[PDB]
């Protein structure tokens, strides 16, 4: 009955527009209103804009005030949302849903739609770097270490962590990167040995990205 | 007069499909609300 | 205008009845309506309770929301069944979402967290950066708050922290990663990365040198 798509998403570097167009089916399109929400990766929702029943009534947040601009046409059962001069701080998703009243004053949602996904960043390829995190002074609780390698200002996804050639996998973990403010991919990787073994083992730590075309060796 | 009297007659005129109990309100274009739902009967032998 | 909190997680065993509350920070509760959304992972959100105690059509029943007045909060107290449904769960008044608690259906038992801290190497404080990593592994569920003080305070600027994602063991673990300086590093005496898996609480403490 009620379903909802939205496309128009899609890589954008900063300072650019961007237009994103919402279709409906199924219900009148002449007897309710439409919001459009946004969340956050990690984060909640928050509100972004909403149209009134055919026009006028048009609700703007704080930050989005200005910046943005939200139009409908009831011909062709659509919501426009067009975008310029965009930044760094709201890249996330975007939910094309629909009210439950013949306005927004309710501020009501029901039955929301898929969302997309438009980036506000600066992508360039950079090679990795690879810096060795060290094990304490000679102090254990259980008889192992706690030392690894850690690789950052790499992108894209994925990298090849390995150590000792490969040779070495039993107590070697490690984590999906996270995604920093800058736009680019880090992580680490730590290897669990026994700490009798440190003074006298040396670990070299192999990374790979194939994007940057990088292979670096590192000593702990 | 009030002097936004007639103004707000229109807003009140053409904005209407508030959603309630009774169903869709929307008030045409000289008063008398539009569109209400209706119920036929029939006698059947002093019966509705 | 104000700001609504909800505990970031909960978590019980299949078979008991929960109550999962937000409260309004200021002003009366009861002054404004409240919603509740349900969103599975991955998924999109749909409505399960609007306009106050409001069941919507599809909605099987065994769902009720209460907005006694209290200590300022609107629960919702959902009887007993886990199944499947287990997800974010969000508290909406006006314009403004909660905060986002999660329920968890609980499989293995609970396991405490295991805590590594590593101080930024010389190597990297020679680049004139320097970044502290904290990881999370073996726990479960995958609920932890991380936070770094520096001695006498909580930090926040330039700290972040990855989400945790299933392990292979049908655990969890997560990292943290805090980027500073080498002259605020010098400068202070010690920084401490507190976690907290509902509510248990384990700080480690590490210094320069």
């Amino acid at each position: 009955e009620v379903q909802l798509v939205e496309s128009g998403g899609g890589l954008v570097q900063p300072g650019r527009s961007l237009r994103l167009s919402c279709a409906a089916s199924g219900f009148t399109f002449d007897d309710y209103a439409m919001h459009w929400v946004r969340q956050v990766p990690g984060k909640g929702l928050e509100w972004v804009s909403g149209i009134s029943w055919s026009s006028g009534s048009i609700g703007y947040a704080d930050s989005v005030k200005g910046r943005f601009t939200i139009s409908r046409d009831n011909a062709k059962n659509s919501l426009y949302l067009q975008m310029n001069s965009l930044r760094a701080e709201d890249t996330a998703l975007y939910y094309c849903a629909k009210d439950r009243a013949s306005s927004w004053y309710a501020y009501g949602m029901d039955v929301w739609g898929q969302g997309t996904l438009v980036t506000v960043s600066s992508a360039s390829t950079k090679g990795p770097s690879v810096f060795p995190l060290a094990p304490s002074s000679k102090s254990t609780s259980g008889g192992t270490a706690a030392l690894g390698c850690l690789v950052k200002d790499y992108f894209p996804e994925p990298v090849t962590v390995s150590w000792n050639s490969g040779a070495l996998t039993s107590g070697v973990h490690t984590f999906p990167a996270v995604l920093q403010s800058s736009g680019l991919y880090s992580l680490s990787s730590v290897v669990t040995v026994p700490s009798s073994s440190l003074g006298t083992q040396t670990y070299i730590c192999n990374v790979n990205h194939k994007p940057s075309n990088t292979k670096v060796d590192k000593k702990v | 007069i009030w002097k936004t009297g007639p103004l707000f007659k229109r807003v009140l005129m053409s904005s209407k499909y508030a959603d309630g109990v009774t169903g869709r309100v929307e008030f045409n274009e000289d008063g008398d609300r539009k569109f209400a739902n209706y119920s036929i009967m029939n006698l059947q032998n002093r019966k509705l | 205008n104000f700001m609504l909190t909800q505990p970031h997680s909960v978590s019980e065993s299949p078979g008991k009845t929960v109550t999962i509350s937000c409260t309004r920070s200021s002003g009366s509760i009861a002054s404004n309506y409240v919603q509740w959304y349900q969103q599975r992972p991955g998924s999109s959100p749909t409505t399960v309770i609007y306009d106050d105690n409001q069941r919507p059509s599809g909605v099987p029943n065994r769902f009720s929301g209460s907005i006694d007045s209290s200590s300022n909060s609107a629960s919702l107290i959902i009887s007993g069944l886990k199944t499947e449904d287990e997800a974010d769960y969000y508290c909406q008044s006006t314009r403004v979402f909660g905060g986002g608690t999660k329920l968890t259906v609980l499989g293995q038992p609970k396991a405490a967290p295991s805590v590594t801290l590593f101080p930024p190497s010389s190597e990297e404080l020679q680049a004139n950066k320097a970044t502290l990593v904290c990881l999370i592994s073996d726990f479960y569920p995958g609920a932890v708050t991380v936070a770094w003080k520096a001695d006498s305070s909580p930090v926040k600027a330039g700290v972040e922290t990855t989400t945790p994602s299933k392990q292979s063991n049908n655990k969890y673990a997560a990292s943290s990663y805090l980027s500073l300086t080498p002259e605020q590093w010098k400068s202070h005496r010690s920084y401490s990365c507190q976690v907290t898996h509902e509510g248990s609480t384990v700080e480690k403490t590490v210094a320069p040198t």
